[PDB]
């Protein structure tokens, strides 16, 4: 954990850090001006106050200024005052200690959500990372409980929960979703309810505010959290967030070392979560096996899996109890052919596979990759031997010697048919066996809704030069995941099951019940496969097969965020098209504000044949 | 300490 | 690239 | 009147196109396949139906299909129909008889929007018109009623008017406003309310669709039609729409030649507005006289107005009068200064102004741009003599040899400031006299919320490479909007009163009350102003000045448009912001919906001091 | 210094690269697929030969051939051979080959330019880079001298562009690649060395290896590899780079093992100022030109302005003489010396011009004058903690700000690399109506020189600052503040334009480059000298630079499409400095020996602003 | 160019 | 940035 103490009162600037440091902070949050040196611009004699304006430069080293301070924006500075001369000085203000922030090189700068209305707050901070070059983030400093719904009830005679986020949503969206814009959250005693929550871990919170007041004590005096605060600490601690730590010593006995010492005690309270580790939120492009050829360190993370390719063998084991029975357990050879064999793991699981059926079976091996197809024969060379043979063609344009049992492959991708394994199923379909075995033989994909702005962001981040400006939004993105806000439970879209002895063109239309109010940011794509009878793989979110990670979920994008209120359905809808040479998807959102058809004619994102 |  | 992603 | 006539029934196509013509139609709207002759394209045999499918291209001359056939699509081809194989059929044929139209070189076709649900019609659509080059209309066949609503009541045991819209609304969404995609609108027997109709009149209807069965009898028996029907015909003629007749004759005693003669008969009875033909929606981008020097064109544009300069000349004349007592008018000369004086229309109006009033004046004339100086002098040489002394420097910048009595100016733009009248008559200010008068005394602008699919898809048209790709969205254009709908009554913007003698800087947030549901495309504004006590112009749309086209409104565009629904309030912010060299405006809607602030520090506009 | 092995004979790839890395070499270059085993692909019989083609990519771990290992085209492939069946089978066993080495993630891939006829390998090459995603570098092994010149004379009846022959070569293959970023040279370095000036033009060139056969080398008198003076000081030259050495050919001095060759390179490379320890990671990298004026610097910009103690000394020398001049020793205890810094800065000039008041023995009184707000805070911090009442910080712009009097000596700090693109001129001319008639101001003059270069990196890194949503060739009309390091200069400076204060700011110039070599023309370099006063001057000029003195880079002017130059063939460049109220540009063309467009136009590209 | 527009 | 260059 990384903590950080927010200061309003700095004496002395080196004093004070040497203080913050010996009890555990990080960094401090701290005013670059007096909090309480109200400025005057437009007005004399006030406005030509003599003398330094603040501290100088030179008390701390350019990296304690880059890496150790956050600064803070004076409390009276308010640029949406309905008092004009408040609004302007406030405006100046805020520029100049702006500009000071920027001069100092500090890290983040610390500005507050405390109204509803900061549009006048939004165009100065917007205009501000506009003018200029430099580099501080600006983490907005909103509560999760309004100010005036946490105050006691003590006078006699004087939107609840959602209302905080629609501050932060529409500052963020004046500012048209800069990527120097986060949220510094604050945490007090009265927590709202569970789907509040998750809009808010959906957002970019980069640092969490937790007063000291919050803290209940124990029986022995120290700093501890109630139950549901420390569940939404190890729900921020997923995130990796930095804790800010704001107010006073609530409990003098101790020292302030103990507030922070509870939090690493958390911290150290709190396979697939460490693969991964470093991808989360990092978009790339769905692999396409068919039309490029992949490198041998693609393919090691594809063997890097146990958990698929024992599967897989356990599939061919029991697909071969079935077509041989114990008696004909010697004079009977099974014809399978792996589809696309990789390096090899396929040839090998299913080698063994009919190892521990104890059955016999004569297995091809082909694969269209020509350099695969090197690793392929020199492994037919040194191990397998006559047994396979290593065939150097696509499956849908090879002439078979004779019928298959069992064809085996695994071209599925993280939407299981991305990567055309229908049209290569149906190419490699007419030399199987009449009553012959595709393992897998089924496979569905699933849509759920999500929200993300850091999701979108990274889209928008995406836009590329010598390209349609907003190709990156009609485009399938291979993510992990993770600051995200998944809107509903996820539907199937798409189901392809071979052989098929009937058109892989699809439309589906799916509709979400939504339970909550929020912001629709794009779709995530799933799937299942039934590979033999009761032997699937799942990356659903629900039936995740446990240590699996070859596949990431897919995101479909959509261009402009879509605002959802309770009680309303999206109703969404998905087309797989192809023509003789490229095969692609468009979608569109139709409910409840239709969005254009993202992806038309595969003009953006194709999967080539 | 870090009892609850 | 991880997850069948480039 | 441009007309046509829409048959589903053609037996001979020369013949039927030869009788449309001599009853005086100029299209004829026609189906390219029988509109029975339903085809399959998945199962044999009727797969592989033999012979031709439709008419051959032979029949009529190219220019004849380019020019004078609208095509129809077939009444059995429903893509988004329930039952799959009778959804892939149509697909396949909607696509067949749209590639027949392109093939044709049809100028336009027509596609019925009779339901809800039209997803797979519009991605077929939408599909087409990225594949292959072809530049055929597409009018999207939807009627002002839906006809589930216009069905009679005699059924025993079995969003009312803002129907038709939503499904055209959704349809062009989903196409993504494409400027191929237009409406033509049926107009039936029950006819909605106006607000639904104005909607409609803001949307881009390319044609109107009449039923013969719409048209009332009089007592000599042709047809005619009900007022509330007339004065429909009549906004829409406003717009040069083209009527559709369809259906059967149903006054069969007169021929099919009486409901054209009636539109004709309608059509002969329906300064500014031949000023502006031509220029409908056409989006200039809004002079800068201050930065950029301006052609005699430009020039003579501006003198062609001659209520403008009887307007300036009428404030001088009873200023005149103001200033100087009638026993003081022949020894009291007064000091004009006419700044920014152009080729000169202002000073002579200060001339004859100050002839009418009977007063003695010294005339300057300043002008900064060195080529209308060039004009000022040869005025002065051979008409004005020593009275008018011309000064070729800026008024910010230039030293008066006295002070003035009177200083005016013609600085004013579609917006009264966004042509920095406010930092030029300040810098102007310093050599008028303590008494001295400003004409223009004071300025206002003001701002309404309209709505206008053509005038979005406009903007969307200027983008230009090598610039951001949505910076056109971020520009004011100067343009003299015909299709569009103003949501709400203006309100005042931004007040400029000269002389100021107490910061040009401004901030307005103005709440507009919508009564109606609405999408919100952008802000028209329009200025007033004070030249002399009750001397006023006005492009105001209520108040306007008449016959008066020196000034068309501006619009500002919103980057993304906001639905509106009725009792919601649009509230929307107006920054006017400068600094030592530039000024712009920024603009953000925050309700009902929050849009980004809109040319933040300038990036994509700015008027040059 | 990193080191490679190149071998064409691998019988097994473990025990090989072992053997290779146990005797010190950080990469080995080798055949992918066997130097001898042609394949056929076009005919059969032979095309439909079984078994795998090469051995296959588990025999090392991916890490192991994405670090270790650098590909080698096998030798008879010959893409652009006069018979159509081996230019055919050449194109597909190249395609075969470079796709196998992109599958085995390569890092980099050694390819042949031994003739002077490339066009087809060039395309072969083009077509692979342009499919798919690989990062392979693309070294092609080009010689020194070619293969037909460094023949013996032993031929009876055929007796023995002689050296400008394989650049020449190279050239022609980097021009049909479109200076590909990918594409490098690996330079084959033989026992006879070509001029000076042909090793300068390599020198310019995107050498990332360098090639030292065991048979340059000669033997000493114990018997050990050396290398001759010439090749030694072409070695010290090729280290500057920081290419890698790759060692072919067998153990020529078999009484030792091969590390000796290694051993030597070691040696040398322990056996080659301030200026290169602060430039140091920096060279090559393009930035922006600060400007001053119309850009608050940040506290970190004007801490590296700080570090610089050289060009403070000389302003506290220049302050100093002039401190002496304006004053008798007699008239010393009653004049006081009105000092006006002009932009300030956070302190370091005005310190200056104290510790030079004190050394002179002299009394003057102080104005520093500074625009940037967040720096006077910084000044007036140090005038309310150090300077007291003899320093008057003001927060104006010199060219607006109205004093209370005039001034002795006004000193300013406001030079750019190409010593007017920050507008000292424009800023020191609204800064001499309150100079006194007998004013000074400091710097005195100052001069900026070109000088034309040819660098394909600078020339590469230029396109890869293209941008989007702006001109697509906008990159070619800025000038950059480089460390321009791998770069060849054709011709010496000359002086462009000339500033003097106290004094129309613009400027017309034109320059004649002679030439003596035969190059291709990447742009100009621009330096600056200034004198501050009498004989005090600070220059980055590199013939008159003032030593360890790192306050200024040189600035590069591109130009859009590099020109061809050949010897005897002088270069005219003309340079424009435009203004108008508002802002300030340069504006440059080449009329000699081609004509090329006026680079930034009306400062479309490029503006100073006022 | 017409109503104050280019 | 370093040699007066951003
Ligand atoms: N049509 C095909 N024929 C043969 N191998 C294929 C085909 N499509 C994909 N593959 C291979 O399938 C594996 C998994 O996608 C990869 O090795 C890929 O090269
Ligand atoms: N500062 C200025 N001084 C003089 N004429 C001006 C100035 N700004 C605009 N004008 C002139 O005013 C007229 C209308 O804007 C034009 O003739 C234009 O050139
Ligand atoms: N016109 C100006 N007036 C005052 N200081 C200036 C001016 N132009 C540049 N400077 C300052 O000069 C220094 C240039 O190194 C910086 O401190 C910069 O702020």
């Amino acid at each position: 954990v990384s903590s950080g103490r927010d200061l309003n009162c700095v004496p002395e600037i080196a004093d004070t850090l040497g203080a913050v440091a010996k009890q555990g902070f990080d960094f401090l949050c701290m005013p670059v001006f007096h909090p309480r040196f109200k400025r005057e611009f437009i007005q004399e004699p006030a406005k030509n106050r003599p003398g330094p304006q603040t501290r100088s430069d030179l008390l701390l080293s350019g990296r304690d200024w880059n890496t150790l301070i956050v600064g803070k924006l004076s409390p009276w500075i308010r640029p949406d005052s309905k008092v004009e001369k408040i609004r302007r000085n406030s405006e100046a203000a805020m520029l100049q200690e702006l500009n000071f922030g920027a001069y100092l090189g500090l890290p983040a700068f610390l500005l507050p959500l405390n109204q509803e209305d900061n549009t006048n707050l939004a165009r100065v901070l917007t205009n501000h990372i506009h003018t200029g070059h430099h580099s501080s983030m600006f983490w907005m400093r909103v509560p999760l409980v309004a100010p005036e719904d946490l105050r006691d009830d003590i006078i006699e005679n004087a939107s609840g929960e959602e209302k905080t986020w629609m501050w932060w949503h529409n500052f963020r969206t004046l500012c048209d979703y800069s990527k120097r814009i986060a949220v510094a959250l604050e945490i007090g005693a009265d927590l709202p309810s569970n789907h509040v929550i998750d809009r808010w871990l959906g957002e970019p919170i980069k640092a969490a505010i937790l007063p000291t007041s919050i803290f209940l004590t124990n029986k022995k005096g120290f700093p501890v959290l109630s139950k549901m605060h420390q569940r939404l600490i190890f729900r921020l601690l997923k995130l990796e967030v930095q804790f800010i730590i704001t107010g006073t010593n609530h409990h003098s006995e101790k020292e302030f070392c103990s507030y922070l010492q509870y939090l690493e005690y958390l911290s150290q309270n709190r396979a697939y979560e460490l693969f991964a580790k470093g991808y989360e939120d990092y978009l790339q492009s769905p692999l396409q096996p068919l039309m490029d050829n992949l490198e041998s360190q693609t393919y090691e993370v594809f063997e890097k899996d146990p958990i698929k390719y024992s599967q897989y063998q356990q599939a061919i084991y029991k697909c071969l109890l079935d077509r041989v029975p114990e008696e004909e357990k010697d004079t009977n050879v099974q014809v399978l052919m792996v589809l696309g064999a990789g390096r090899g793991p396929l040839v090998n699981a299913s080698l063994r596979a009919a190892k521990q059926a104890d059955r016999r079976i004569k297995l091809y091996a082909v694969e269209k990759n020509p350099n695969a197809v090197v690793t392929l024969e020199n492994w037919q060379f040194e191990e397998w031997g006559s047994q396979v043979t290593v065939v150097s063609s696509d499956m849908r344009e090879w002439v078979a010697p004779e019928k298959a049992d069992i064809i085996v492959s695994e071209l599925l991708g993280s939407f299981a048919d991305n990567e055309l394994s229908p049209e290569c199923l149906d190419g490699a379909q007419h030399f199987l066996k009449d009553d012959g075995v595709s393992i897998p033989g089924e496979y569905t994909s699933f849509l759920a809704p999500i929200s993300s702005s850091k999701l979108y962001n990274e889209v928008r981040a995406c836009r590329e030069k010598d390209r349609d400006p907003e190709a990156q939004f009609e485009m399938p993105y291979v993510v992990r995941l993770h600051n995200f806000h998944q809107l509903s439970a996820p539907q199937p879209c798409f189901t392809f099951s071979h052989p098929n002895r009937d058109d892989n063109n699809r439309y589906c239309t799916l509709e979400f019940p939504v339970e909550v109010n929020t912001v629709l940011h794009g779709f995530a794509g799933y799937f299942e496969t039934v590979l033999y009878q009761d032997i699937t793989l799942s990356i659903r979110p629900e039936t995740h097969s446990p240590g699996m990670f070859s596949w990431f979920p897919i995101l479909f994008p959509i261009k402009q965020p879509i605002t959802v209120r309770e009680g309303q359905t999206i109703c969404v809808r998905f087309w797989r098209c192809s023509n003789s040479k490229k095969v692609w998807y468009e979608w569109a959102v139709t409910a409840p504000v239709c969005s254009a058809i993202h992806n038309p004619t595969g003009r953006s994102y194709t999967i080539g044949l | 300490q870090f009892e609850d | 690239g991880r997850g069948r992603g480039r």
